[PDB]
């Protein structure tokens, strides 16, 4: 009854993003030129996530060291050994006082620098971490490469529920701005939207065509944007159940690895593959300027709470703080 | 599973395009203010 | 949303031949490399041939070199593989698979006991 | 230019202290894959052990690393761009199994090919010679007709012969490879992974230096 | 040189041509140094990200060419408009002890850069064990200060005489020649000898891609040589291995060589950047 569901979406589809769009003051040539350049990684990166103050942010790579930076002032804080050195996740808790990673070996490690060892470690997935965000500093949101995600728990150490309902390896999660829902972009070309509190799946938004490396949800909550291997960024909205906007340039072969949203929810910052990470406008489907600083790939991306400046990661092991 | 899946998200409650479309265009038109983007 | 059915093989005798077609859907059909792939019984998940994009690009495994052919059509989204020598223990079944990654040659899971990309496959027997 | 600030500045030193010490130890460990197929000795290769199962050995002096990834489920193509710094791809195959030798084929193309292990050189470790010599004593089409450039020698040098085409088929001066034949009682595999190794930073290093 | 003016007025054999053909050979030389080596310090500084002892090496003594390449305009213009007639004796005496440094440091940072090589292609495990990087600052900051503190002899023995006299004078020539042959054996001879046995080494381990590599090599060791070697042998055959002897053809062979030669020790002063960065 595929089909069925298709024609249903159809149905709804009486007006295109693109058309009724096609007038709006469009967004000038972004010129985001790198501020700062935090040196000091032995080798490329995986992952990293901002702080809540806007400022302290962590970062991890195949070094097997997890490090946290200052942007602003670019004064590390803790630089914390990792008991793998294969680590692809970076976890912040929304207090600010928690950090995760993880990876090959399954483990999400999690980190308590409020004293900076060992809080816990979770060890019930059969498959690679991919991607952990903390829920509410108790609850830590955790994907795996084994097709499912999970909803852990700090004291008891133990999944609270199982998301699984994937096919393939799910590969990232974005938290709702609510913290009620979330999704998770899985390499069978799918990404759905579960519940927290539920625990199942309650839409799937079958709208690619190759794996799904990066995802995030729009500022209000009502829509996220998924950055696949086809090289191409898609905006999904969960009321309409259908894409709304594809972001597909040519001259562009090399797939996304990550993707953000502004404070605003105007440019899609997506870091691609290609040396190059792009801006996107969200709601024009047009390219704004390109931030190109990095001479290897891109391999994480993100953007500050208050919007106050964008970082990007690579695998030269640099991270480069955009403004 | 895939079966009782789809067929308990076919009958989910979806709303125009343009419905969406409007409530974006809405937020990144107000919140234009205060992103320094 | 990738959709794969094949259709075309489900009996002949050993003498003869026969004609193996995969229909492709939900994607741009000329920028991945599609693999045909057999399973056999209580056994692993074989893998037979390959074609590039481009078009002229064939690879084979050992055991069927020189009696399949293998053909694509781009414009038309659909997949070949035609069978002019049928021997017994070559008629299992027959999958339909395609590499993951566009504009890259790079296939690693195409005969992964759980793939996304793989067609529902065509019972075939001789 | 305060307090707290100059306490910070000296915590980011000193870190950045235990960064050089760490990179100083790191660069020095060759950190090594193994990738065989299920029937394939892989293991065996590591019943040399000497000090996802890590294995750290070293010859003379010089520590190897060694990762096996066997906890995960057979979809190797996200989790294996994560080994793109390894040293070298340390490929075991089984060479007595003539029906599955054509999935290890297989595998060592889909690993030459790729593009991200675009850089990375593969010690191949044809083990169990053996048990193909026991079996050649006692499939292909490309049998038919060959010469060595007795019969298990014929066979054997057969086997490393297609491995070989396969690797030279998109072969390039980025990334080479080194065949062997182990045995399932050969405790001289150290050394050929160590003479292996020499020869990958050798070359890694006559690229850096542009004598070629 | 009193004594080789002298003869150059006996001989006469003195041939201006060839003196007024030495500015444009030195200003040639300044020219093509200067845009080498801005286009290297450029590459290197603002548009390079991952650095290495050989890198390190490359641009740090492209520095020092580059500072002897500006340098250079002095002795351009003291050869050209007139002969010996500088703005200062403190000017030349500066432009002769760049121009030492100079050789000087590119022997030194070539010769290092040839040791790390040859680390690097002999035993390549072991070497990478314990660290060669790191130390390419340290061992740079010991060559510069070594050959800073070792060329104020030059600066002080060379004054000028109305002129800038490339000696030092008639009674200190017997300390010049003991110097020269001091300088000559250990910051020639020494660094000559080591780059030698390090480069046959790497020829006899590459010839056990490897012919292109034995053709880099050859390329590099015979444009060391022959950039150095004249200038270093004809300098002390000229000093003091011929003294009363006056035969002219041979005499002005000897000098000529000496004089000529400074442009061809020059010589890879400003295509080594290009040679080590292509």
């Amino acid at each position: 009854l595929k089909n069925q569901i298709r024609d249903a979406r159809k149905a709804c589809a009486d007006a295109t993003l693109s058309q009724i769009t096609n007038n709006i003051d469009p967004v000038g040539r972004i010129q985001m030129r790198t501020r700062r350049t935090l040196r000091g990684h032995l080798a490329k990166i995986y992952a990293m996530h901002w702080g809540t103050d806007s400022r302290l942010l962590v970062s991890a790579s195949q070094d097997g060291k997890l490090i946290i930076w200052d942007s602003y002032t670019t004064n590390k804080v803790h630089a914390i050994p990792l008991r793998s050195s294969w680590v692809m996740t970076c976890a912040y808790a929304p207090s600010g006082n928690y950090v995760a990673c993880g990876g090959l070996d399954n483990i999400c490690s999690i980190y308590n620098l409020k004293t900076v060892r060992v809080s816990r470690e979770l060890a019930g997935h059969t498959g690679y971490l991919s991607c952990c965000r903390f829920l509410d500093d108790n609850q830590i949101v955790t994907s795996s490469g084994d097709t499912t995600c999970a909803l852990w728990d700090i004291e008891t150490g133990q999944q609270t529920t199982t998301f699984t309902g994937h096919t393939g390896d799910v590969m990232s999660l974005s938290l709702a701005p609510d913290t009620r829902l979330f999704v998770s972009g899985a390499c069978d070309a799918s990404a759905k939207l579960w519940d927290v509190r539920e625990g199942m799946c309650r839409q799937t938004f079958t709208g690619h065509e190759s794996d799904i490396n990066a995802i995030c949800f729009f500022p209000n909550g009502n829509a996220f944007a998924t950055g696949s291997d086809d090289a191409t960024c898609r905006l999904f909205d969960l009321r309409a159940d259908q894409e709304l906007m594809t972001y597909s340039h040519d001259n562009i072969i090399c797939g996304i690895t990550s993707v953000s949203f502004s404070k605003s929810g105007r440019l899609l910052l997506a870091g691609y593959d290609d040396f190059n990470c792009n801006v996107w406008d969200a709601l024009k489907a047009d390219r704004a300027g390109v931030l190109a600083g990095h001479d290897n790939r891109v391999s994480c991306l993100g953007v500050t709470d208050d919007g106050m400046a964008v970082a990007t990661g690579s695998w030269d092991s640099f991270l480069k703080i955009w403004n | 599973k895939l079966v009782e899946q789809l067929k308990m998200e076919a009958n989910i409650d979806r709303i125009k395009v343009s419905k969406a479309a409007a409530d974006l265009m809405a937020y990144c038109e107000a919140h234009a203010k205060e992103d320094p983007l | 949303q990738v959709q794969l059915q094949e259709s075309g093989g489900g009996l002949v005798q050993p003498g003869g031949s026969l004609r193996l077609s995969c229909a492709a859907s939900g994607f741009t059909f000329s920028n991945y490399k599609m693999n045909w792939v057999r399973q056999a019984p209580g056994k692993g998940l074989e893998w037979v041939s390959d074609i590039s994009q481009s078009g002229a690009s064939i690879s084979y495994t050992g055991s069927v070199k020189g009696r399949f052919t293998i053909s694509r059509d781009n414009a038309k989204n659909t997949l070949y593989l035609q069978m002019n020598s049928l021997k017994p223990e070559d008629t299992a079944v027959y999958y339909c698979a395609r590499c993951p990654a566009p504009f890259t040659p790079f296939c690693f899971d195409v005969t992964s006991t759980t793939y996304a990309y793989r067609g529902q496959g065509t019972q075939v027997t001789v | 230019l305060s307090a707290e600030d100059k306490a910070a500045v000296e915590r980011s030193k000193m870190i950045e202290k235990q960064l050089q010490k760490d990179k100083q130890v790191y660069r020095a460990t060759h950190r090594l894959l193994l990738l065989g197929a299920d029937n394939s000795g892989k293991s065996t290769i590591v019943k040399q052990m000497r000090i996802i199962f890590e294995t750290k050995f070293q010859v003379d002096k010089v520590n190897f690393h060694m990762f096996d990834v066997g906890g995960q489920r057979d979809e190797r193509r996200k989790w294996i761009q994560c080994f793109n710094d390894v040293t070298a791809i340390i490929f075991v195959v089984d060479s007595s199994d003539y029906n599955r030798l054509q999935e290890a084929l297989n595998d060592f193309k889909s690993i030459w090919n790729n593009r991200w292990l675009r850089t990375i050189s593969v010690i191949l470790f044809l083990n169990k010679q053996d048990l193909l010599a026991e079996k050649v004593l006692a499939y292909f089409p490309e049998f038919a007709r060959y010469t060595t450039p007795p019969r298990v020698t014929r066979a054997k040098y057969f086997i490393r012969d297609e491995f070989l085409r396969i690797s030279t088929a998109s072969g390039d001066g980025r990334h080479y490879c080194y065949p062997h034949f182990t045995c399932a009682v050969d405790t001289e595999n150290a050394r050929r992974i160590f003479n292996d190794c020499k020869d990958i930073i050798l070359q890694m290093n006559l690229r850096e230096y542009n004598l070629v | 040189t009193w004594d080789g003016d002298e003869l150059g007025y006996r001989c006469r054999f003195n041939e201006d041509f060839k003196y007024v053909l030495l500015p444009v050979s030195y200003g040639v030389v300044c020219v093509l140094g200067l845009c080498l080596n801005a286009v290297a310090l450029y590459i290197f500084l603002c548009r390079l990200k991952t650095w290495n002892a050989s890198t390190t090496y490359m641009f740090h003594l492209a520095v020092s060419d580059a500072l002897y390449a500006a340098s250079l305009p002095l002795l351009v213009y003291y050869y050209a408009r007139g002969d010996h007639w500088p703005f200062s004796t403190v000017l030349c005496k500066l432009v002769r002890f760049l121009f030492y440094t100079n050789l000087y440091c590119s022997i030194l940072f070539l010769t290092c850069i040839s040791v790390h090589r040859c680390l690097g292609v002999l035993r390549p495990l072991r070497s990478l064990r314990w660290g060669r990087a790191r130390y390419a600052r340290r061992v740079a900051g010991a060559v510069w200060v070594l050959v800073l503190a070792c060329q104020a002899p030059v600066l002080y023995f060379v004054t000028t005489s109305a002129t800038c006299h490339d000696t030092s004078a008639p009674e200190l020539f017997s300390r010049f020649v003991a110097y020269s042959s001091v300088m000559l054996g250990l910051l020639f001879a020494v660094p000559f000898a080591v780059i030698l046995v390090c480069y046959v080494l790497m020829a006899r381990r590459l010839l056990k891609a490897k012919r292109k590599s034995v053709r880099t090599i050859a390329v590099v060791l015979a444009v060391f040589a022959l950039c150095f070697l004249p200038f270093h042998v004809t300098r002390t055959l000229y000093y003091s291995f011929r003294s009363l002897d006056l035969s002219c053809h041979t005499l002005n062979a000897i000098n000529m060589a000496y004089k000529v030669t400074r442009p061809l020790a020059s010589a890879n002063s400003c295509l080594n950047p290009v040679l080590y960065f292509l």
